RNA sequence: GCUAAACCUAGCCCCAAACCCACUCCACCUUACUACCAGACAACCUUAGCCAAACCAUUUACCCAAAUAAAGUAUAGGCGAUAGAAAUUGAAACCUGGCGCAAUAGAUAUAGUACCGCAAGGGAAAGAUGAAAAAUUAUAACCAAGCAUAAUAUAGCAAGGACUAACCCCUAUACCUUCUGCAUAAUGAAUUAACUAGAAAUAACUUUGCAAGGAGAGCCAAAGCUAAGACCCCCGAAACCAGACGA
RNA sequence: CCGAGCCUGGUGAUAGCUGGUUGUCCAAGAUAGAAUCUUAGUUCAACUUUAAAUUUGCCCACAGAACCCUCUAAAUCCCCUU
RNA sequence: ACUGAACUCCUCACACCCAAUUGGACCAAUCUAUCACCCUAUAGAAGAACUAAUGUUAGUAUAAGUAACAUGAAAACAUUCU
RNA sequence: UCUCUUACUUUUAACCAGUGAAAUUGACCUGCCCGUGAAGAGGCGGGCAUAACACAGCAAGACGAGAAGACCCUAUGGAGCU
């Protein structure tokens, strides 16, 4: 298929 | 801190040998 | 944090004997936290490191980088506490014994790569220490001529003994 | 491991057999407990071990110092000024009627 | 580095408390007051668990049993889930059966 | 936590004491000095039998060297001196060489007297005198 | 727990199961061995031994009655009311070296040992009790703290 | 060990707060797969084998176990020359300084343990003496143990207390099956 | 084979094996030969009487046996007319 | 010697006992925090499913009347995985505690705040001096990885045998896992610090106690009964169902 | 990021599949197969481990273990001594 | 003829070289009972031991001072020019 | 476009000054030929080569880095559709 994964923010306090 | 007395005495005897061995007394 | 290089002033030693050599002035001074990275603050502590305080600010004050003032304003004023307070009687005698840089309290951004990705981009910061001893500057090692590459040569070869036996 | 540690040439320390043979110990200082299970060997080794071993061989200088310890010690002093302390902590009367032979 | 720098100060206890002093008296009541009172009912605890060993699942089946009638309701619902993951263990998985 | 643990500094110091003569990073991290601290004393352990074979090697080498000064093969020196009933094992024999040369020569001159003993016992089959420096002495 | 597969992971197939083919206790057709199991009277022997014995030592004593609480409070036998036991049944296994003379009341009685009670000049009566009487008659003393 | 009730718990993977959807999904980031967060090997996450509930530590021995104990201690109290038997216990004076000298004129120990009976015929001096000592102790003979007579160095009894352990002690032998708990009449047993 | 149980929290017996098995006290479970109502107008009259026997069970089978079953069905039993009496007790046994 | 390291104490957990709270003035169902106007519409409904039966199609404990026992018995059940009573017995009023945690632990919590999403919803991190800071003094130093003080020296899993000398000389195919077999160019790992994985029954063995009886009612018993010790892991799916939230 | 949205709850769903499974030392320790929607698994056999009771266990010699056609071997079983 | 092993002999001591599994002797930290009083002893207990799960959190390295990122010119710092 | 490429400008690029990432990393003091080996070796055997160290290029190899192959097979694992 069309295989896509978003990418994933850290929080950001850090 | 971790309880306990047996390693904290340990590793204060360790602190007197190697303050010993860096300064040691005539 | 430990800050024990501000400290090393504070050394007293007994007074001497009069059949005694001199005991040349040790004066200790630092500056913290400075705004530049430790790898190219290292690179101006390690072209000082030998030279005579005159000749420091000589090089410094032709050097063209950041670090250049800020170690020149410190050099400057460790000779003005070296003058004033740690009794050295001549402004010009002094000449750098120790120079090197440490790492300092760092701060972290985000650097915002381009796609929904990132980094973790660190505001660096270092110290600088420094350490003054009146007197002239030591004479550089001089390189080993062919007499005591000779000398050691035969010195190795009369060490040796006949091995795993009486 | 033999590189990770330092090594010595076999020696004597001041030509023992040559002329009279001189016993190269000088002190044990033992330190044992009044009350305390640790110290229970050697209660019973300075009872009833202690005198025959004083009386063995004279060059040797034995103290019991008899103090509040958790581990009882033996420290053996030689001739050439090197001090060796053990612990004789929770042992038999053999073991450290062995330990202080050695010694 | 995990280790501490200073030892820690000193824990003194008194052992002759009143707690620790009369420690074990009455127990032993029944045999020596002609069986009046078990040493079971010395017991002060939970009032499910009193004079009761168990197991997990057996612990859990007579809290629930017992007293949650009256629990509140995120404990109870936690003790049901504990009772079905409890049964799911002991009657499935595991080495010697 | 109930009883988590205390004492781990004096564990990863019994394992790195052993390894502050390492090169790199295996004389500070834990992870890495412990392999090499495991190796190092299964070849520790391995090396007693290599010293002892490397050492009888060396004997034979010097050995040879001293009898192919004096004109001996190695194994001329061994056998005939053997069957003159004197058993120097090879570490009193490379010692002999090195430090005292001329009971070595008197060896050599012992070695080859006999070989030409055992030449001639082979012309003759015996017939008369078995030579000299044979005839063995007998133990019971 | 060794290597991979249902014994390291824990989940193996339960007790009985014989990994598909049809087990061991199913391939075996049934038949009444347990019918009625619990609707079945029981019985507790008392052998004219044992009855001997405990005449003997000082237990149940045959100056008067015997019947089923002289026994209990003898500890000759125990019965449970529950588990189905509907009292006790005579033995005729210590027959023979049977010198008593005794009256008892036990709830079965072999011909035997009627006979070799009645031949030292005694008297045997065979009674019945429902499993409540059972349980007051076997402890009275709870039963008369229950305050019926 | 029968009367602990140890109320240690910790919280399982299901019942620390929140964690419920799966966080950064199974094929697509390099990441290690996690199904949820507050599993045991998270920072934040609940216990996998902790202590579980109010745990019940009660088991009985049986009672002829329990009164061997107690004739065992007696006579190990004995043979130590350590038991020390009264007519009466009745001090002069009722005052803790005085208890304390006769103990210690007499050797008796730094501990010791006083038993009288029945607890109502205590007579007052004593009883105000050793409400203030610390290592003294009053029990009335129902609470006789082993653990307060290993505990205290020396044991005191009194004649009635010594005939009313022998009779309590000495049943247990000669004595039958129960039959129901002795609670319940029992035409010899009060 | 509900090693606990969800109520009480005991053991369970599967009541196949009562339905099926005898236990008798000294150990011994006998069973029921298989196929013994089966298709007999093929069977020869000894394989017929070889299957119409009461058989005792193996040393595994009989393990199994014990561990499917609560000990109320390893009590003694003292039921008034059993066929199965005299096989409850074991004589003459040598270990 | 820099970065650093160390702290006890906020608080929390499990119980016992006891039934527990809510308008100072104003505003708050319309676009909630809005002083002020005419259709009055209105709530009462068997849970399902994952899972076990090694598939799965009837079936699968969760239901709110104290304990123990009867009893895992009678019963039910593709009579199979498993489900499971009842008649009956009885259930000593009062005591403020911890062989619990100590900042990666214990409630997520300094807080449902910061931050993310339109919304339901998700949801953190951390603080350390001292009697006196109206004592800023000189100490208190010693300890992880990482660097500097102090770059390099021919050759080789980094080491061992050594040796007068670091190297030079002889020997040596990193660890775990999966495998018939891995140096394998099969997987895992940059390093340091902390955290992170064997829970229990029937039947047997040993040690006590009693003994044809054992057991503090119930249960077992042709040497048995009671008590104790000892023994059965963690993370990971695509999926299914129920109810809310979204044009 | 829709062959069927997202969040919460049943949910610590399940997985015969992968990965992991943390102190020292010592000793014993390599398996004929059968069944199975079963060959990536399980049960019973076989081997191995522990604790007991008892006496025979292995190697083996004379004798011995149908035949039929054309041959018919290395060998095997049983087996007193030792 | 010599060389050539953990085989054998020699001086000493000997439980001290197999996967899964099993049996056994010990054992650090922690709490409790009693001792102990410069850190231990006899017992009970358990959140009781990490060179490894693309394991979780935090610190710092390697890639690396590398990729990448800036301010139109003169001047009186009023202004002017492209 | 090519035969067949060449010249110039800008961006890029190299040095100087400031700020300053990311994937990757078992440890490496990290050579060549032949042979061997879990069958394609920088680490094994036989030979050869060999003072240390910066900087700019190239991409033959590290069975190179990102994504627990998307092709094939299994699972008494799912789902869509008829
Ligand atoms: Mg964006
Ligand atoms: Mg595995
Ligand atoms: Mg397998
Ligand atoms: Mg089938
Ligand atoms: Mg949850
Ligand atoms: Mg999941
Ligand atoms: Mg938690
Ligand atoms: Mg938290
Ligand atoms: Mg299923
Ligand atoms: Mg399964
Ligand atoms: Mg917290
Ligand atoms: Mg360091
Ligand atoms: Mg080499
Ligand atoms: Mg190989
Ligand atoms: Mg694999
Ligand atoms: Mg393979
Ligand atoms: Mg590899
Ligand atoms: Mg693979
Ligand atoms: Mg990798
Ligand atoms: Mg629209
Ligand atoms: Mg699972
Ligand atoms: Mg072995
Ligand atoms: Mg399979
Ligand atoms: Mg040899
Ligand atoms: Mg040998
Ligand atoms: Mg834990
Ligand atoms: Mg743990
Ligand atoms: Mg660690
Ligand atoms: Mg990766
Ligand atoms: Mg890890
Ligand atoms: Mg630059
Ligand atoms: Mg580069
Ligand atoms: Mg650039
Ligand atoms: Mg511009
Ligand atoms: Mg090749
Ligand atoms: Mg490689
Ligand atoms: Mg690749
Ligand atoms: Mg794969
Ligand atoms: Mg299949
Ligand atoms: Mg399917
Ligand atoms: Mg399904
Ligand atoms: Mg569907």
């Amino acid at each position: 298929k069309k295989r896509f994964t978003p990418p994933i923010y850290q929080p950001k306090f850090k | 801190v971790k309880k306990g007395f047996r390693a904290a005495f340990r590793f204060q005897k360790e602190l007197e040998r190697q303050r010993l061995l860096r300064c040691p007394p005539p | 944090i430990s800050r024990k290089w501000e400290k090393k002033n504070k050394i007293v030693y007994p007074p001497q004997l009069p059949g005694e050599p001199r005991r040349p002035a040790e004066i200790y001074h630092c500056r913290r936290q400075i705004k530049y990275s430790k790898d190219k603050m290292w690179y101006l502590a390690k072209l000082i490191r030998g030279m005579s305080i005159d000749q420091a600010l000589a090089q410094l004050e032709f050097n063209d980088k950041k670090g250049a003032k800020i170690i020149k304003e410190v050099l400057l004023e460790a000779q003005d506490m070296a003058v004033r307070d740690h009794n050295v009687e001549f402004r010009s005698n002094l000449y750098i014994a120790e120079s090197t840089s440490g790492r300092g309290q760092c701060l972290k951004r985000i650097r915002y790569h381009g796609r929904g990705r990132f980094g973790i981009m660190e505001k660096v910061y270092c110290h600088y220490f420094v350490k003054l001893v009146e007197g002239p500057p030591p004479p550089p090692e001089p390189p080993k001529t062919a007499v005591a590459h000779a000398k050691e040569y035969i010195q190795q070869l009369r060490s040796r003994t006949i091995v795993h036996t009486l | 491991t033999a590189r990770g540690t330092p090594s010595r040439f076999l020696a004597s320390v001041l030509h023992n057999g040559l002329g009279r043979y001189v016993q190269q110990l000088q002190r044990l200082s033992f330190s044992v407990s009044r009350d305390g299970a640790s110290s229970r060997g050697a209660r019973e080794f300075v009872e009833r071990e202690v005198i025959d071993f004083a009386r063995r061989n004279p060059g040797v200088v034995i103290y019991v110092n008899s103090r509040p310890c958790c581990v009882p010690r033996v420290v053996a002093e030689y001739l050439n000024g090197a001090v060796r302390e053990e612990s004789i902590h929770c042992k038999s009367v053999e073991e450290i009627s062995t330990l202080v032979q050695k010694l | 580095i995990g280790i501490r720098l200073t030892l820690p100060p000193p824990k003194v206890v008194d052992r002759w408390n009143e707690k620790r002093a009369m420690f074990g008296v009455y127990d032993n009541i029944g045999i020596l007051g002609n069986f009046e009172k078990h040493p079971k009912e010395l017991i002060r605890g939970p009032i499910w668990l009193r004079g009761w060993k168990g197991n997990e699942l057996q612990r859990c089946i007579r809290k629930r049993k017992m007293v949650g009638s009256r629990m509140f309701a995120d404990d109870l619902h936690n003790l049901n889930k504990r009772i079905r993951y409890l049964y799911k263990h002991f009657n499935r998985h595991g080495k010697f059966r | 936590l109930r009883n988590r643990v205390t004492d781990r500094y004096f564990r990863i110091q019994e394992v790195l004491k052993h390894a502050r003569h390492f090169r790199g990073r295996k004389n500070r991290c834990y992870r890495l000095a412990v392999r090499t601290v495991i190796r190092a004393f299964v070849k520790c352990t391995k090396a007693r039998y290599l010293k002892k074979k490397n050492m009888r090697t060396l004997w034979i080498n010097r050995i040879t060297a001293a009898s192919q000064e004096h004109g001996l093969k190695y194994p001329a020196l061994i056998g005939n001196l053997v069957k003159c009933q004197v058993e120097l094992n090879r570490k009193v024999l490379a010692d002999l060489a090195i430090y005292e040369p001329k009971t070595f020569k008197s060896l050599a001159a012992l070695a080859s007297r006999r070989r030409h003993e055992g030449f001639a016992a082979a012309l003759g089959d015996g017939k008369e005198p078995e030579g000299i420096f044979s005839r063995v002495v007998q133990y019971h | 727990r060794g290597h991979k597969g249902e014994r390291q992971r824990g989940t193996r197939p339960r007790l009985g199961f014989e990994g598909g083919q049809t087990p061991f206790y199913i391939r075996i057709p049934k038949y009444g061995f347990n019918e009625g199991h619990s609707f079945r009277r029981q019985y507790k022997p008392l052998s004219l031994n044992r009855l001997q014995y405990l005449i003997d030592l000082g237990r149940v004593d045959p100056s008067q009655p015997i019947d089923l609480t002289q026994l209990v409070n003898g500890r000759g036998v125990t019965i449970q009311p529950l588990k189905r036991d509907y009292g006790v049944q005579l033995v005729e296994e210590g027959a023979d070296t049977f010198t008593a003379k005794v009256n008892i009341e036990v709830q079965l009685a072999s011909e035997l040992a009627i006979a070799a009670i009645e031949k030292n000049g005694g008297v045997v009566t065979t009674a019945f009790y429902d499993p409540r009487s059972l349980d007051i008659v076997c402890k009275p003393v709870p039963f008369f703290l229950r305050g019926q | 060990n029968f009367k602990r009730i140890s109320y240690a718990k910790t919280k399982t993977r299901a019942e620390v707060r929140g964690g419920g959807r799966k966080p950064w999904p199974q094929k697509g980031t390099g990441r290690a797969r996690h199904g949820s967060i507050r599993s045991p090997l998270w920072r934040g996450g609940g216990v996998a084998h902790g202590p579980r509930g109010p745990t019940s530590y009660y088991y009985m021995l049986p009672m002829k176990v329990r009164a061997l104990g107690l004739k065992v201690a007696l006579t190990v109290k004995l043979a130590q020359d350590d038991l020390h038997i009264m007519d009466s216990l009745e001090l002069p004076t009722g005052d803790p300084q005085y208890l304390t000298e006769l103990a210690h004129y007499r050797r008796w120990g730094d501990s010791v343990l006083l038993v009288d009976l029945t607890h109502e015929e205590m007579p007052q001096s004593i009883v105000e003496a050793t409400s203030r000592l610390k290592t003294f102790n009053l029990i009335p003979a129902v609470g006789l143990n082993v653990h307060s007579m290993l505990k205290h160095q020396t044991l005191v009894l009194t004649l009635p207390t010594v005939a009313f352990l022998e009779d309590k002690l000495l049943w247990q032998d000669s004595r039958y099956r129960p039959l129901y708990p002795f609670s319940l009449p029992y035409s010899d047993f009060p | 084979l509900t090693y606990f149980s969800a109520r009480k929290g005991k053991r369970k017996t599967v009541k196949a094996v009562i339905d099926r098995f005898l236990r008798l006290h000294c150990g011994l479970w006998v069973r029921r030969k298989a196929g013994y109502k089966k298709k007999l107008w093929k069977k020869t009259p000894a394989r017929k009487k070889r299957l119409r026997e009461f058989v005792f069970c193996n040393k595994t089978q009989s393990k199994l046996l014990d561990k499917m079953t609560t000990s109320f069905w390893k009590r003694r039993n003292w039921y008034v007319d059993d066929p199965y009496q005299k096989y409850h007790d074991r004589t003459n046994l040598k270990v």
